[PDB]
RNA sequence: CGACUCUUAGCGGUGGAUCACUCGGCUCGUGCGUCGAUGAAGAACGCAGCUAGCUGCGAGAAUUAAUGUGAAUUGCAGGACACAUUGAUCAUCGACACUUCGAACGCACUUGCGGCCCCGGGUUCCUCCCGGGGCUACGCCUGUCUGAGCGUCGCU
RNA sequence: AUCCGGGGGAGAGGGUGUAAAUCUCGCGCCGGGCCGUACCCAUAUCCGCAGCAGGUCUCCAAGGUGAACAGCCUCUGGCA
RNA sequence: CAGAUCUUGGUGGUAGUAGCAAAUAUUCAAACGAGAACUUUGAAGGCCGAAGUGGAGAAGGGUUCCAUGUGAACAGCAGUUGAACAUGGGUCAGUCGGUCCUGAGAGAUGGGCGAGCGCCGUUCCGAAGGGACGGGCGAUGGCCUCCGUUGCCCUCGGCC
RNA sequence: CGCGACCUCAGAUCAGACGUGGCGACCCGCUGAAUUUAAGCAUAUUAGUCAGCGGAGGAGAAGAAACUAACCAGGAUUCCCUCAGUAACGGCGAGUGAACAGGGAAGAGCCCAGCGCCGAAUCCCCGCCCCGCGGCGGGGCGCGGGACAUGUGGCGUACG
């Protein structure tokens, strides 16, 4: 039918892991992500889902580089001068 | 042996040959479920797999 | 499947490494709160991607 | 045991590699001791060695770049490493003595009508 | 009335309200007001003696070096240190590293296929097979080199 | 994709003991990275909120009666 | 605060009640064991009866696979068993597949459109071939004999 | 039917550069609805608002009148109070709705092209050597390259 008798035919996967967002949104039959949009050059961000800008903007990650700009700035971007040796 | 993930069978031969000053006939490398590339190093007939075993520490 | 891609086999490797229970000695740390692992899953009650 | 970084700064770059490969064999040996039994004596020691290789490698990488950064000083085209990395903007925006220039017209006016102190009784 | 039921009280259970706490939030103000092709934001994978996440970090991976302090970390074993000395632990971090995906950059998205130059095996010039090293994106500016035209001319 | 046969004759080869060629004729040497590889495959390991009478693609296919892979009984194999 | 078929949390009567009835079927003895209608062995009686209640695969699951052990919890009774729980172990390729090829289709530069992220389009308004035999010269290399090799040019090549 | 200028126009893994993306609380440029109100409803209102697209900065934008005035006249921009919920718009319904003048915060001014004069007096880059140099600058040395007459640099711009 269309109830439980039709749920057995579900043995295909339209989506799969994306390569940029990391989520499961990479629509296979047409090659375009859902959560970020992969082949395009612009991260998909919309203002109608404010709880979707909170999940993956700046802060939620590890910040391998934006963390040490903040440490660097407090002193003024010092360069090449080791502290006075002993 | 257990070998880094990105390592050819051509590369494992050189490492063991240069490490223990030994000879290798052929190598077989599966990759375990955990993600470590297990490697089976068939030893050359000129050498005794026990006598090399004692050197590298394993009983 | 026994035709799994390399990437999938790698992803199904982390999901095995982190299925273990907590080490016993964790509970005795001075500031310690956890008392049994929570993320732990059983392959009949969770479907890996959902 | 313990190897300071205050005796490694001067040894030859062909002498360090001798000790660097010595440890990597010593670390290789200990890793066996973990798998095939061993005791708590050797297991804790792996952390002592694994940081020694950090000490020796860093000293090499430092004397390799300090020498190079002496080689490229006084030159005008130096590789992308040895140039400062400040930000995106503090390289394209600022300038040494290029955005401190005054035209002839601007120079002569400041030269001719200089600003000078005064004060007024009430 | 022994039972059953009802009402109240003592006690014991199911339950977590009230009360007091609080390394948490909301709101207001001040100072500063800084990301990225030298590779950002985000994502995957890894790393501890025992360790799953949480945090921290990147094959130098629960950190290296330097400075300041000055005798610990600790859940258990181990030993580092003559604490005597660069000298345990922590804070700062200016030096030194920084895997793979990502604007993502040889073509692709399957650890797939390549080219061009250097080094070591493979050679001993004898071409290959192996490993290591450096490049191989689009648009755009100035300059260089090579060029195309029954475009405009000059000359022999 | 790849592999092959045919036509045509630009070229090569030596001047009398030897060549150039074998759409390798018989031998001989060296090399063949990278990733998947267990198991279930279903009235229990999949989808239906589960050890759900539902659903989901194929290969193998004995003896007897019988037109027959029908129905029914038995052997290899399996089950409570 | 008594109410809003009020929100969240909790507990009753119903109630030890409905129920544990789809596909013929179990019995005797023995073993470990504290314990046995259910676990294991043996004997018997039955069924699935090769379009299977059999022997393997693809999708899909992702360690359920195998061994040792456990008696909290789950397996709508139980259980000495498990698909559970705790430790260990396991997946080896020139020749089996992937990779290579094109199929319906998808898609970028050229071009066109568009306020704009981009869009239409696939030979279509494009200087789209970076390769080769030989030849002339310069020029190394190694027995600069001879050939491997290199730069300029002459030639050759449909861009489909 | 060769040689040499210039003009248009390509290819370079040519030397040296730069953009791509992220954040978006504040800002700038486009695009731009419907619930709602009118006791219905279409103009109107909600409103040039939310949603969409682009682009930066620690601030953006604006800015030294092709101005306001009509006075005995003020004097770039922005911001506060006031003018004012007024003038004006509106199925003149619902509703919408500024500005000049005043006092304050701050106060900063200017540069070109053209007209023309100066022997392109102008400029980018290579190479050499001397100095500094972790915002690549200065000293000179070059019968070293190129741009530039289809116009660079100084004087000079409505206050002349
Ligand atoms: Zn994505």
């Amino acid at each position: 039918t269309k109830g439980t008798s039709s749920f057995g035919k579900r043995r295909n996967k339209t989506h799969t892991l994306c390569r940029r967002c990391g989520s499961k949104a990479y629509h296979l039959q047409k090659s375009t992500c859902g959560k970020c949009g992969y082949p395009a050059k612009r991260k998909r961000k919309y203002n109608w889902s404010a709880k979707a800008k909170r999940r993956n903007t700046t802060g939620t990650g590890r910040m391998r580089h934006l963390k040490i700009v903040y440490r660097r700035f407090r002193h003024g971007f010092r360069e090449g001068t080791t502290p006075k040796p002993k | 042996f257990i070998v880094d993930v990105k390592a050819n069978k051509h590369q494992i031969k050189q490492a063991v040959k240069k490490l223990y000053d030994i000879d290798v006939a052929k190598v077989n490398t599966l990759i375990r479920p955990d993600g470590e590339k297990k490697a089976y190093v068939r030893l050359a007939p000129d050498y005794d797999a026990l006598d090399v075993a004692n050197k590298i520490g394993i009983i | 499947s026994s035709h799994k891609t390399f990437r999938i086999k790698r992803f199904l490797a982390k999901k095995q490494k982190q299925n273990r229970p907590i080490p016993q000695w964790i509970r005795m740390k001075t500031g310690n709160k956890i008392r049994y692992n929570s993320k732990r899953r059983h392959w009949r009650r969770t479907k890996l991607g959902l | 045991a313990k190897i300071k970084a205050r005796d490694l700064r001067g040894k030859k770059k062909e002498e360090l590699l001798k000790q660097l490969d010595d440890l990597k064999v010593e670390l290789s040996q200990l890793r066996v001791a973990k798998v095939t039994g061993g005791a708590a004596s050797k297991l804790s020691k792996i952390r002592v060695v694994r940081k020694s290789i950090a000490r020796v490698l860093t000293v090499i990488n430092q004397t390799q770049k300090e020498n190079l950064r002496k080689f490229y000083k006084g030159k005008k085209y130096k590789p992308l490493d040895l140039r400062p990395k400040k930000t995106r903007a503090m390289r394209r925006r600022l300038n040494k003595h290029e955005e401190s220039l005054k035209t002839k017209k601007q120079q002569r006016k400041e030269r001719l009508y200089p600003l000078r102190k005064y004060a007024v009784k009430a």
